Order: C-alpha cells, then sequence, then structure tokens
C-alpha cells in the first residue's frame, strides 16, 4: 500500500516490521521462556554479590575477561593459512607500501630532473 | 521581586518588566524611522542610473554605417 | 541583466567580451580624443598610502575625505559633502565605463553588419 | 492486570524504607561544624600590571632594534611635518565641478 | 554579527530555563504577553539578522548583497546566495511563529 | 506561597476552538472527553493574542509618536 | 530559584484534578482508591489516555511496562512519588 | 524500569502499545491542541472499529498492516521528553551521582563535620548487617529449584524482616543529587 | 664526567648498607642529589662536545638524555615501593641495585668516545631489564616477553659488532672524531650495501621499526611499573642516539637505502595509530602510542637535514617523558582495581579528581598541543619531510589526526560516563600518586620555556 522499507547493514530492520515476529509457534513461546530463566538466573546471581555487606573490591565477570582473551590471545591459535587468509594479507600488508614507494620516487625522481635542467624557482629556500 | 506558581493561569508581570519591553521596542522603530527620514538614499539609491539606449552617436563617435 | 539573455542565447558574435575590450583602436570613430588627466601625485598617493585600488582618478577626493576625518575626528558625522563628492566622481567613473562597453556593443554591431553587406555586395 | 500482591507489598515496604532513608538525609541545624577598599581592585589589577608592562616596553624591548615598529603616519597635501617644519603643497587647481 | 546572534541566543537560553529545561518549539505556546522583554529582545535581534534596514545587520548584509550583485561572479552562487537570504526570513518567521504567538502548549505548572 | 489550585468545575469548551471540534466529532457521532483539559489553554489571559504583523510592530506607535515630534521640533528649529 | 518542593499532597490533588476533568470518569462517584476498570467502568485504551494525561501534566514519560500496571489514582500518586524522589 | 519484565509481550500489549505510539506522533504531527483532539478522537474511532475481532489471525494482520503504516508515516523529529533516553536533559546529572560507599573513606577531620547524619548512617549500617542472613535464607527458600524464571523479588512476610535485595534500591544516590 | 660516574658506583653500597627501613629514603634522596650535578652538563659549546678524557665526551645531542636517565632513577624508585611493600629487605635491595646498574649502564653508554666501548655498555644494559622484567612481572606471559625482547634485540646486535671491528680494521680507529674528521663516501657495491644494513638494523629494531615491533607491546605491557617506565622513557632512544651517531660514515648510500625504512616508518605509523583504537588493554595502547612517535622518529633520522635532526632529539626528550607518565597514570588504576581492561573501571572523574586532571594533562601532550615540546618535534620533522617530498603531509597529516583521536578516547572512556556500581574499593590517591605525576609533567613545561637545551647539536 506504502512505500516499503528495506534494511540495510547500517539502518537495520525495526522490531515491529519483522514478519519472524508475527508468525509464533508454541516452540518461540518456550525458547523465550528459557531465554528470560538464564536472564533471571544470571541477574540473581549478580544481585547476590551485588548487595553483600561484607563484599569489598571488584565483581569479577568471566564474560568480559571471556571477550578480552578471545580479542588478543586466542587469535593465533585459530590461524590458518588459506588463500583468503594469505591473499588478504599479502595485499593489505604490501600493496600500500609499493604504492606509497612508487608514488615518492616518482615524485622525487621528477623534482630532481627539473633541478637538474635548472628550472624549480628554488630562490630564498635557504631552510631545509 | 517574588513571584509565585499559578497552575493554569497567566502569570504574574511587574510593571517594569512591560515598561523596559516597550521603550526598547519604541526606541527601535523611532531609530529606524529617523535614520530612514535622514538617510533615505542608503536604502533607495543616491545617482541616477543611466540607460544606454539614449546616448547619441555624436558622444559615443561611431560612423553612420558608411566608412 | 538583458545583455547576459542577449549573449548568452541570441547572437554572441555581436556581443562584448568583457575580458577583451576594447576590440577597436580607442581613436577609431573620434577624430581626436582628450587625454584622460589625474589631479593626484604619484608622490601624494604614495604618502597618503590609500590602496592599490583606491588609486583610481577619483583619488584626489579620497585624499580629501580622508583628510577632513582625521581633522574632525571626535565629530564623525561632519564628513558629509566630500564623502559625497567621492561618490560623485566614483559615479561619472561608472558611467564613463557603461559608455565604453556600450560603445563597444554598438561599434562591433556596426562593423559586422557593414561586412556582412559588404560581402553581399561583392557577392552578387 | 496490574500488580500482583507480592509486587504490592514488596513496592509499599521498599517505599517506607526509602522514604525513611531520604528523611535521613536532611540536615541538623548545627550539621556543618565548621573549625576555626572602594577603588583598590582598579589599583591592584589594572596600574599595577601597567605600570610593570610599560616598565618592561620602554626600558627593556624597546632597547634592541626592529622590536615595536609602527607603520608611518598618514600624510596628505597641506600638512605640516612636526620635525622639520616642513610644508606639503596643495593638489592642483580642483576641475570645481559644483 | 556577534552581538545580534549571542543576544539570540541569549534569549533562547531565557526561554529554555523558564520552561522547565524545555527546547522543542512545539511545546511552547503564546509567550508574547507572558514574556514582554524576551519577546521584544528575540524581534529586535531577528529583525537585525534578516537586514532590517538601519539596524546592525542591515550595514553589512545589505552591501554584501549588493556587492555580490556587482560583481563578475559565477551565476550559481549568485542564485544560491539569494535563496539562503531568504531561507533566514523563512527559519526567523518560524522560529517567532512557533514560539510566541497562538495558545499555551506547555505543562500547567507555569 | 501555599497557593491552591483553581476550582476544576469552570474549564468549559464553551466559546472555543474546541467547540467547533466536538461539533464536528459529533456530526460523526464521535465524542471527544479531554476537551475540558485542554479548555485552560484558552479561558483565561491566554485568550487572546497578536498576529505576525502585530508583533513585528510592537512598539511603533510610541516610536512614532517620537519620531513625529523630533522632527517637528527639528524643522521649527532652523529658523534661528 | 527554581521549582517548589513538590509534595504527596500537590501530586495527590494534581492526579485527582487530571482525572475529575474527563469526561467519561463522574467527579462525585471518583475517589482515591477507586479502581479503573472495576469501580469507573472503562477499558485499556481509556487507562492508555489516562496515562498520557498524567505523562502531560507532570512533564515526564512513564515507561509503558510500568504505565500498564497503575490501576487507581493512589498508585499513579506512589509511582509519581518515587520518580521524583517525594518522601513529605 | 521498575517492573520485572516478562518472556513476551501479548496481542493486547502491543496493540496498546501501537496506541500510544501513534497518538504521540500524530501530536508531533498535529502540534495545536484542538488539531491533535480532533485526530485523535478519529484514531480511537479507528482502533475501536475493529475491537471486536474474534478471528485472532486477521486481528495480527490488521495489527501488522498498522505497524507498517505507522513506519510509513512517522515522524522523522517526535517530541521527546528532556529526560527521556532521547531527551536533551537524558543523563544530564549523572556526573553528580556519588555512591553513599564514599563516605566510608572521608578524613576523621571530614567526619567531625556532620555527626549526627554519621550517626544515622551507623545505624543503617547496622540495620543492613543485621538482615543480611535472614534477606539470603529467605531468597533460598522462596527460589525454585531450577533456579528463578523472572526477576521478580518477594517481599518480607515475618516480624521484621525487610524485603531481600534492598540496600542498593532503597539507598539510591537521587534524582537531583548535586 | 666521573663526578656523575662515581657517585652512582655508591648509591650501590649506600644502598646495600642502609637500614631496612630507609633503603628507599636514601636511595631517593641521593639519586636526585646525582641528577641535581648531572644538570651541570647542560652547559655545552657551538662548535664542538666536552672532550672530558680520551674515554668519555659529551654532546648537545647526548647531555638532555643523560639528565633524563639521572631525572627518571628517583621517579621509578617512588613509583615502585607501593606494590613492593610485601617484598623482603634482601630483595628490595636487589631491585633498587638493578635500577641504579641500568643508570650506570646508560650514563657511560651516552659518552663513550669509542664505537665499541658503546656497543658493549647498549649490550650490557640488556641484563637489568631482562631480570626486572622476568623476576618482577605479574602474570605468566612476562617470561615470554622477556626472550621477545632479548633475541629481537640481539639478533639485530650482533651484526653491528662485525660491522664495527671491520671498519676498524680498514680505518684503523673507531674514535667518533677521528671517524668524523676523516670520513669518506660509500661507493655503490653490494659489500657497501650490507654494511650499511649491518650497521643500521641494530638500532632500527631499537627504535623500533615497524614490522620488527612485536616485542614492544610484550615487554612494557608484562613488565613492572618501572620496568616499563625506563623502556619506554629511556631505552628506545638507544636507537636513536646511535643512528645520529654511525650515519655519519653511511654516505652518500642512504640517499637511496632509506626508502624501505621511510616507507615503513610512515605506513606503520598510520597502522599502529589506526591499532590503538580498537584496544582493550590500556597499556597496549600506550606501547603502541610509543611505536607511532618512534616511526616519526625513524623517518626524521633517515631524511638527513638539520630540522629533521633537531625535530628528532626533541620527540625523542619529549615521548620519554610523556610515555613515563601515562604508564604511571596506568599503574594507580591498575594498583586500584587489578585489572588492565580499559572499559571495566569507568567514571573515575566523579572519583578521582586530581588525577583525573593529570589524565587530561598527559592526553594533552601526547597529542602534541602547542607549544608543548611534543609539538616542536612533530612540526619540525613533518616540515623536513615536506622538504623532502610535498606528499608526505598527507600521511603526516592523517597521523596528526589518529593520534588525537584515540587519545581523547583513552580519556572519555576511563573518565568520562558513569562510574562502574560494583566497584568499591577505590581509595582517594596517595600524596606519593600525586607527587609523582606532578614530577612528571612540570619538567615538560619547564622545557617549554627553554627549548634550545634540547634540539641537538644541529642548533
Ligand atoms: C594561557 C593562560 C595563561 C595563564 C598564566 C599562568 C599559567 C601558569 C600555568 C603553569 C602550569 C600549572 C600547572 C599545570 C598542572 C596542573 C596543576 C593542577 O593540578 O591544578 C589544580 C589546581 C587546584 O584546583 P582544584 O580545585 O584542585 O581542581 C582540580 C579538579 O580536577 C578541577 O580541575 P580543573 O578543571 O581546574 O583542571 C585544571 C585545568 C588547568 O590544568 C592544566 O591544563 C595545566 C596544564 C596546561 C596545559 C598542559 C598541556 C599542554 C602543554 C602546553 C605547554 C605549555 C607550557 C606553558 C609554559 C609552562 C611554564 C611552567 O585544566 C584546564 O584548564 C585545561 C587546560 C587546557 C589548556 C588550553 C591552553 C593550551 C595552551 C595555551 C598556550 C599556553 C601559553 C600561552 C602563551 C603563548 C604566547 C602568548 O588548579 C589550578 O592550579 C589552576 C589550573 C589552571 C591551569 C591553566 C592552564 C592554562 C595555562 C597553561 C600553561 C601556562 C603557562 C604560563 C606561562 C605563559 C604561557
Ligand atoms: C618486516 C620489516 C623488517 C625490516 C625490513 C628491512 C628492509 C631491507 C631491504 C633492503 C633495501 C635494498 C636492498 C638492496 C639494494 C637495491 C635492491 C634492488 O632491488 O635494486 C636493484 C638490484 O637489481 C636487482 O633487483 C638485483 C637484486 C635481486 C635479488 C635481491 C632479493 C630481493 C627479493 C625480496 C626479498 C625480501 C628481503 C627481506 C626479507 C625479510 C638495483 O639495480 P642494480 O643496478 O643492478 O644494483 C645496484 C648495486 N650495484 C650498483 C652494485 C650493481
Ligand atoms: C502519525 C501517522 C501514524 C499513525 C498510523 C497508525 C494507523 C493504525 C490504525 C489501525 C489500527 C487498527 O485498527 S488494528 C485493531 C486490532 N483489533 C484487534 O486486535 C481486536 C481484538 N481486540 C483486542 O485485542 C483488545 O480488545 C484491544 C483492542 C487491544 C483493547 O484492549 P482493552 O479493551 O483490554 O484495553
Amino acid at each position: 500500500s506504502f512505500p516499503k522499507y528495506k534494511p540495510s547493514r547500517l539502518a537495520t530492520l525495526p522490531a515491529t516490521l519483522d514478519p519472524a515476529e508475527y508468525d509464533i509457534s508454541p516452540e518461540t513461546r518456550k525458547a523465550q521462556a528459557e531465554r528470560l530463566a538464564i536472564r533471571s538466573r544470571l541477574k540473581r546471581e549478580y544481585l547476590l554479590q551485588y548487595n553483600d555487606p561484607n563484599r569489598l573490591g571488584v565483581i569479577e565477570d568471566p564474560a568480559l575477561i571471556r571477550w578480552t582473551y578471545a580479542r588478543s590471545a586466542n587469535i593465533y591459535p585459530n590461524f590458518r593459512p588459506t588463500p583468503k587468509t594469505s591473499l588478504l594479507g599479502a595485499l593489505f600488508g604490501i600493496g600500500p607500501l609499493f604504492f606509497w614507494y612508487y608514488v615518492f620516487k616518482t615524485d622525487r625522481d621528477k623534482k630532481e630532473k627539473l633541478i637538474q635542467e635548472g628550472k624549480l624557482d628554488q630562490t630564498f629556500n635557504i631552510s631545509y | 521581586v517574588h513571584i509565585e506558581p499559578r497552575y493554569r493561569q497567566f502569570p504574574q508581570l511587574t510593571r517594569s518588566q512591560l515598561i523596559q519591553a516597550e521603550f526598547f521596542s519604541a526606541t527601535m522603530w523611532f531609530w529606524i524611522l529617523w535614520r530612514f527620514w535622514h538617510d533615505s538614499d542608503a536604502v533607495l539609491g543616491h545617482f541616477p542610473y543611466p540607460d544606454p539606449s539614449q546616448w547619441t552617436d555624436e558622444e559615443l563617435g561611431i560612423l553612420p554605417d558608411d566608412e | 541583466g538583458a545583455h547576459l539573455a542577449r549573449r548568452y542565447l541570441g547572437d554572441a558574435s555581436k556581443e562584448p567580451d568583457p575580458l577583451r575590450m576594447p576590440t577597436f583602436p580607442p581613436d577609431y570613430g573620434f577624430p581626436e580624443r582628450k587625454e584622460r588627466e589625474m589631479v593626484a601625485t604619484q608622490q601624494e598617493m604614495n604618502d597618503a598610502q590609500l590602496m592599490l585600488q583606491q588609486r583610481d582618478y577619483c583619488a584626489h577626493y579620497l585624499i580629501q575625505l580622508l583628510k577632513c576625518k582625521r581633522d574632525s575626528f571626535p565629530n564623525f558625522l561632519a564628513c558629509k559633502h566630500e564623502q559625497h563628492d567621492w561618490d560623485y566622481c566614483e559615479h561619472l567613473d561608472y558611467v564613463k565605463r557603461m559608455k565604453e562597453f556600450e560603445r563597444e556593443r554598438r561599434l562591433l554591431q556596426r562593423k559586422k553588419r557593414r561586412e556582412q553587406r559588404e560581402a553581399e555586395m561583392a557577392r552578387g | 492486570s496490574g500488580y500482583t500482591p507480592d509486587e504490592k507489598l514488596r513496592l509499599q515496604q521498599l517505599r517506607e524504607l526509602r522514604r525513611r532513608w531520604l528523611k535521613d538525609q536532611e540536615l541538623s541545624p548545627r550539621e556543618p561544624v565548621l573549625p576555626p577598599r572602594h577603588s583598590i581592585f582598579a589599583v591592584t589589577h589594572v596600574l599595577i600590571p601597567v605600570w610593570i608592562i610599560h616598565y618592561y616596553l620602554k626600558y627593556h624591548v624597546t632597547a634592541k632594534p626592529y622590536t615595536v615598529v609602527e607603520r608611518k603616519p598618514r600624510i596628505f597635501p597641506g600638512d605640516t611635518i612636526l620635525e622639520t617644519g616642513e610644508v606639503i603643497p596643495l593638489m592642483k587647481e580642483f576641475p570645481d565641478q559644483h | 554579527h556577534a552581538f545580534f546572534k549571542a543576544m539570540l541566543f541569549m534569549c533562547s537560553g531565557s526561554i529554555i530555563h523558564s520552561l522547565n529545561d524545555e527546547q522543542d518549539i512545539r511545546k511552547m505556546g503564546g509567550l508574547y504577553k507572558a514574556m514582554p522583554f524576551t519577546t521584544t529582545a528575540l524581534i529586535i535581534g531577528s529583525l537585525a539578522l534578516t537586514g532590517m534596514p538601519y539596524l546592525t545587520g542591515f550595514y553589512s548584509k545589505d552591501l554584501i548583497i549588493e556587492a555580490v550583485n556587482m560583481s563578475y561572479t559565477n551565476a550559481w552562487a549568485l542564485l544560491m546566495t539569494l535563496i539562503a537570504t531568504s531561507l533566514t526570513a523563512a527559519y526567523s518567521t518560524r522560529i517567532i511563529f512557533f514560539a510566541f504567538l497562538g495558545k499555551p502548549r506547555f505543562p500547567p505548572l507555569v | 506561597s501555599k497557593m491552591e489550585l483553581p476550582d476544576y468545575k469552570q474549564w468549559k469548551i464553551e466559546g472555543t476552538p474546541l467547540e467547533t471540534v466536538q461539533e464536528k466529532l459529533a456530526a460523526r457521532g464521535l465524542r471527544d472527553p479531554w476537551g475540558r483539559n485542554e479548555a485552560w489553554r484558552y479561558s483565561g489571559g491566554f485568550a487572546n493574542n497578536v498576529s505576525f504583523v502585530g508583533a513585528l510592530l510592537k512598539g511603533f506607535k510610541w516610536g512614532f509618536a517620537a519620531f513625529v515630534v523630533a522632527v517637528g521640533a527639528e524643522y521649527y528649529l532652523e529658523s534661528q | 530559584s527554581d521549582a517548589p518542593p513538590l509534595t504527596l499532597e500537590a501530586i495527590k490533588d494534581r492526579v485527582l484534578y487530571v482525572l475529575k476533568l474527563y469526561d467519561k470518569i463522574d467527579p462525585e462517584k471518583l475517589s482515591v482508591n477507586s479502581h479503573f476498570m472495576k469501580d469507573l467502568g472503562l477499558d485499556s485504551l481509556d487507562q492508555v489516555e489516562i496515562i498520557m494525561a498524567m505523562e502531560d501534566e507532570f512533564g515526564f514519560e512513564i515507561p509503558d511496562i510500568d504505565a500498564e500496571k497503575l490501576m487507581c489514582p493512589q498508585e499513579i500518586v506512589d509511582y509519581i512519588a518515587d520518580k521524583k524522589d517525594v518522601y513529605e | 524500569a521498575f517492573s520485572a519484565p516478562a518472556a513476551y509481550l501479548t496481542h493486547q500489549q502491543k496493540v496498546l502499545r501501537l496506541y500510544k505510539r501513534a497518538l504521540r506522533h500524530l501530536e508531533s504531527w498535529c502540534v495545536h491542541r484542538d488539531k491533535y483532539r480532533y485526530f485523535a478522537c478519529l484514531m480511537r474511532a479507528r482502533f475501536d472499529e475493529h475491537k471486536n475481532e474474534k478471528d485472532m489471525v486477521k486481528a495480527t494482520q490488521l495489527l501488522r498492516q498498522a505497524e507498517e503504516e505507522f513506519w510509513y508515516g512517522q515522524h522523522p523529529q517526535p517530541y521527546i521528553f528532556p529526560e527521556s533516553p532521547g531527551g536533551t536533559s537524558y543523563e544530564r546529572y549523572e556526573c553528580y551521582k556519588v555512591p553513599e560507599w564514599c563516605l566510608d573513606d572521608w578524613h576523621p577531620s571530614e567526619k567531625a563535620m556532620y555527626p549526627d547524619y554519621f550517626a544515622k548512617r551507623e545505624q543503617w549500617k547496622r540495620l543492613r548487617r543485621e538482615s543480611w542472613e535472614r534477606e539470603v535464607k529467605q531468597l533460598q527458600e522462596e527460589t525454585p529449584p531450577g533456579g528463578p524464571r523472572t526477576e521478580a523479588l518477594p517481599p518480607a512476610r515475618k516480624e521484621g524482616d525487610l524485603p531481600p535485595l534492598w540496600w542498593h534500591i532503597v539507598t539510591r544516590p537521587r534524582e537531583r543529587p548535586m | 664526567m666521573l663526578k656523575i660516574i662515581i657517585p652512582t658506583t655508591m648509591l650501590l653500597p649506600m644502598t646495600w648498607m642502609s637500614k631496612h627501613n630507609m633503603i628507599w629514603i636514601n636511595a631517593t634522596v641521593h639519586s636526585l642529589l646525582i641528577s641535581l650535578i648531572s644538570l651541570s652538563l647542560l652547559n655545552q659549546l657551538g662548535e664542538n662536545s666536552l672532550n672530558f678524557s680520551l674515554t668519555f665526551f659529551s654532546d648537545s645531542l647526548s647531555a638532555p638524555l643523560l639528565v633524563l636517565t639521572t631525572w627518571l632513577l628517583p621517579l621509578m624508585l617512588m613509583a615502585s615501593q607501593s606494590h613492593l611493600s610485601k617484598e623482603t629487605t634482601t630483595r628490595k635491595k636487589l631491585y633498587i641495585t638493578m635500577l641504579i646498574l641500568l643508570q650506570l649502564f646508560l650514563i657511560m653508554t651516552f659518552t663513550a668516545t669509542e664505537l665499541i666501548l658503546f656497543y658493549i655498555l647498549f649490550e650490557a644494559t640488556l641484563v637489568p631489564t631482562l631480570i626486572i622484567i622476568t623476576r618482577w612481572g605479574n602474570q605468566t606471559e612476562r617470561l615470554n616477553a622477556g626472550l621477545y625482547f632479548l633475541f629481537y634485540t640481539l639478533a639485530g646486535s650482533l651484526p653491528l659488532l662485525v660491522a664495527l671491528v671491520y671498519i676498524q680494521n680498514t680505518t684503523g680507529s673507531l674514535n667518533f672524531l677521528i671517524i668524523h674528521y676523516w670520513s669518506h663516501p660509500l661507493s655503490n657495491s653490494w659489500s657497501n650495501i650490507f654494511m650499511w644494513l649491518a650497521c643500521i638494523m641494530a638500532f632500527m629494531v631499537k627504535m623500533p621499526l615497524y614490522g620488527l615491533h612485536l616485542w614492544l607491546p610484550k615487554a612494557h605491557v608484562e613488565a613492572p611499573i618501572a620496568g616499563s617506565m625506563v623502556l619506554a622513557a629511556v631505552l628506545l632512544k638507544l636507537g636513536g642516539y646511535g643512528m645520529m651517531r654511525i650515519t655519519t660514515i653511511l654516505n652518500p648510500l642512504t640517499n637511496y637505502m632509506a626508502y624501505p625504512f621511510l616507507m615503513l616508518s610512515m605506513w606503520g605509523m598510520i597502522m599502529t595509530s589506526s591499532i590503538c583504537l580498537r584496544q582493550t588493554d590500556l597499556k597496549s595502547l600506550i606501547a603502541y602510542s610509543s611505536v607511532s612517535h618512534m616511526a616519526l622518529v625513524i623517518v626524521a633520522i633517515m631524511i638527513q637535514t638539520p630540522w629533521s635532526f633537531m625535530g628528532a632529539t626533541a620527540l625523542m626528550i619529549a615521548h620519554g617523558l610523556t610515555s613515563s607518565m601515562l604508564f604511571c597514570l596506568a599503574n594507580t588504576n591498575y594498583e586500584r582495581v587489578h585489572s588492565r581492561t580499559m572499559i571495566l573501571a569507568r567514571g573515575l572523574q566523579t572519583l578521582l579528581p586530581l588525577m583525573a586532571t593529570w589524565w587530561l594533562v598527559a592526553s594533552l601532550t601526547n597529542l602534541a598541543l602547542p607549544p608543548s615540546i611534543n609539538l616542536i618535534g612533530e612540526l619540525f620533522i613533518i616540515t623536513a619531510s615536506f622538504s623532502w617530498s610535498n606528499i608526505t603531509i598527507i600521511l603526516m597529516g592523517m597521523n596528526m589526526m589518529i593520534t588525537a583521536l584515540y587519545s581523547l578516547y583513552m580519556l572519555i572512556t576511563t573518565q568520562r560516563g558513569k562510574y562502574t556500581h560494583h566497584i568499591n574499593n577505590i581509595k582517594p590517591s596517595f600524596t606519593r600518586e600525586n607527587a609523582l605525576m606532578a614530577l612528571h609533567i612540570l619538567p615538560l613545561l619547564l622545557l617549554t620555556l627553554n627549548p634550545k637545551m634540547i634540539l641537538g647539536p644541529l642548533y
């Protein structure tokens, strides 16, 4: 009836426009119940230590530790040389170097050639 | 100066603020009118704009299409 | 604008080019033309340090205005006659420039039409 | 719809506790027990800095060449120079387009 | 521009502080009579911003527009400058209309 | 200090644009049960307001009078 | 200075003021403990309208999950008193 | 914010939320009050027209179509209350919120001022310490074997009990602390 | 300059004979006095160096580095005694001995007249650093870090020694004065190319150069606070000193042998600045900032112009001070909450205002806010590079942006926002930490007042 909204990566789909939410099943309700049960168990575990009068210090969160360890120390053990990995590595690690090398070498060659013929307007170029 | 909440009424106004507001509006308008009366040309222009069509050929100096 | 409409939409061949003006010699149609004079000497303009753009043919009125503005400093409404005189000279200079542009227009159109007519007469 | 009796009772008890806590936040009359000329502003904030600055400029900065530079004053026809006493002539017999 | 821009912001700040830290113009009703001094100040500021003759905005904006018109300049820039100087008046009257005129729309505890 | 709310029964939709809204809703068979809640915005000192041109010409009368007296003083002062 | 120190009595008077201004609620019957569904005979849409009316009156939004639960003027008074740290 | 959420929203909750959102966005579109009342009465009639639909499938289809209409016609710049999550003063006073345990580290000279407040603070600390274990034991008995299934907490039932997990709810800093 | 060397050798037995509860006091007092004495080395000439004897001499490039080392020792002493309180007396004396030995080696390194004695001392600095890192580090990774610190250096420095002795057999001397006065050009041959590479790679890996920097985050993150301080502030500058010394005999080969290193340095400062934006570790961010600044210094030295040399010296000093301050600032929070994650403890401006002020000042100085000497060095390097090639202003410009971003990012995440609810062990800042921050920051602005003292011999 009206013009449609199509989602993208940086502007997602609204929850009220999602067809998956407008056709439900008892399995979906059961899954939502399990999700709430997990969330509530975690919240109770947190609130038990949060309100403790004898607790002094930091409540250790295993999820934060897992996130940091995955982001830093777990990357190399799970790395394999694949055509995608090797190609991306070669590109992203070598292409910029030779690109910038060609650019700067060409610029300096032009400048030196211009200097040799004596036409660069180097008057008042005392400091370098 | 003590002013108290009214709850769905017009707020309390002191005579001084209305006096000041009316005064400043009046002086702005007087300034505009006085500056227009004395400095009119600043808006309407000062020197008459000529029209090139009414310029005779003699002062302009081009030949009558022969030479 | 009407001159823009004429040049850009109509026949651009008989419309003057602002960057390239004038094309005809200054004494083409005039029998004799008086040389435009100045009043302010180079040393006077340099001492007054006017600007490189205000050193036009109306610079002497500007120097007079600057003098009166300096002398009657606290009374900053006293410099009325000289300001009007400078404005009038600038207006006359602009009128002279308008006359120059219009002369270029009429001369270009007249010469082009005369040349076309001569070619037509020689074509028959 | 609405609350359940457990929610209502818990809200009531928590609300009473919170109101008591807020009432305890008030200060008794003695709580902050602290333990044990006209135009002098223009002298200590304008006069003294300007004295120091003028002394520094007129006796230290201006002791070297090209430290304080002023552009040459404007000279106009008909002006008299202070040092030499010379006069500058007038301007070429104005056309008088009156 | 410094003068009337700063004063316009100050009038806006007075309006915001009075209406319990509210900044949306859709919740401001009739403040022409409720705020005499603030209304007068904002009116003078909007008129000065829009180049009302012989006010502080006229002596620069009028000259700027007239010097843009009389110059060997890009035509598109000239057209956009004119449309922008019209839209200035447009948003000025938008502020005035939605902030001062009409009936109140703010919460009842005045 | 120690201020109380006005009597709630004085708020009516008679003579207000809410009267027009109720009239158009009744012709459709509907009703508006919240008009009396909005009546305070039109009832009291907010009953009337100036227009846009009226707002622009706020201090026009006093300024014009001052300008006129100044011009009159100027005209009969150059006769010195 | 700033706004006065809002109290419970002021909140109750404002809530009752808003409610008595409703054409679907008769003033004499309405009390502080009246139930919107049972005693007053309204529906859920009317309760939503009532909640929006209180939001407009007090100038702060009540979340939907909390707004649906409020059923009597006393509940609304208690909620607003808790939200604005009102103890006297 | 104060209530424990549920596993899902039912049909009536979704319809009521759509009703509130549509009314708010229509108010954003209809700046003036009388026009808003007109179109809000129209919207209320539109909502209650299908109020008596016994086919749940068609009710969900109507709700869907209404949501698409709302997303198409919503205001790009709706009005938001200043202290609401999109408001101009949403988290303005959070930098002024200081926890109470900081008072535990004040110098004795700093505690010399305000003696009565710190006496009452010692009272409150003793009460919390004396109630903690009873709260913990009550929570254990009431809670189901397979862990809690909601975030709702129980009230006090005994003689001098306190509702468990109350210290950080009761001792909130303030809404306008400084 | 035995008047400076002997008092440190006497710091040794004074520390080892002090009473068990007076070690820190005596060490701090006498280190401060030695720094005051070493301040007299700044009286430099405009033509030549101060040749005290046949073994030691001082230029305008080494004197600020010596002053920095002498000033740094007491700062590490102050920052160390917090977490070493439970340690035994003998181990504390051993820790202070390690610091003193490192200072002695650095002092003799910065002033050796001959390249081989410079080599001996500049390798001798490796032992105390490795002992400190691998013994008094906190986590298990320290051991690996030590290895990465060791061989990365040695694999770079072992070829240099070879080249050095080879040079002695051809020119007959390694004395720096004779080397400078009898300099001869390098021909275009493969032998000369490999001699250049051998002479250059050690100081390249010490900076470190991009692609050779993997050891630096490990060493700087797993070390104790004094170890990180001395690693960032002084030990990174050994590469700069050595390269500015050794480049006198490599011309005109550098004219084309700097190209791969210049490319690596520029693109690597870009890459490390971008890396800093996504870093869950607070110490790793400071390590990568050090990498970026040292890349700028490498570019400056490779250009080989007077302005570049002055900028390199100024940036070396300024970065040393700033990085040391940042490490101490992060260590305070670590000592409070026992974690290095950057998003763990938030809203610390609410709880610790003066420490927030120190954080803001350190972050402002990091991003080269004028007229800080950081900005002076950065700007001199950028101007020299623009003279070298006009397109460099792109890459450098990019860096000048990204730096600021991550700088403010760190600040905004650690000081701003709302405080973490469950953390309630945050005690008010001690006098020791505040004095540490003040003694880090005040010399920076004092040097801003008189910046000719750190612009090098090209001034
Ligand atoms: C990860 C980062 C770690 C640090 C990396 C350090 C980078 C070191 C790179 C060394 C720079 C230059 C080395 C050699 C100089 C020139 C290189 C060559 O390409 O130039 C041409 C050389 O021509 C050909 O290229 C011959 C060389 C081909 C074989 C060299 C191996 C290159 C393959 C890449 C290996 C990667 C090395 C790094 C491994 C980690 C010049 O032509 P030519 O005029 O004839 O030779 C000049 C010398 N003459 C005058 C004596 C004759
Ligand atoms: C600004 C522009 C955007 C606005 C556009 C919005 C357009 C939407 C208009 C169309 C919406 C509809 O009619 S969709 C109408 C959907 N109809 C049904 O679901 C019938 C079943 N009845 C119930 O569920 C309950 O009775 C209930 C109705 C919830 C009442 O609950 P209470 O009695 O217990 O309070």
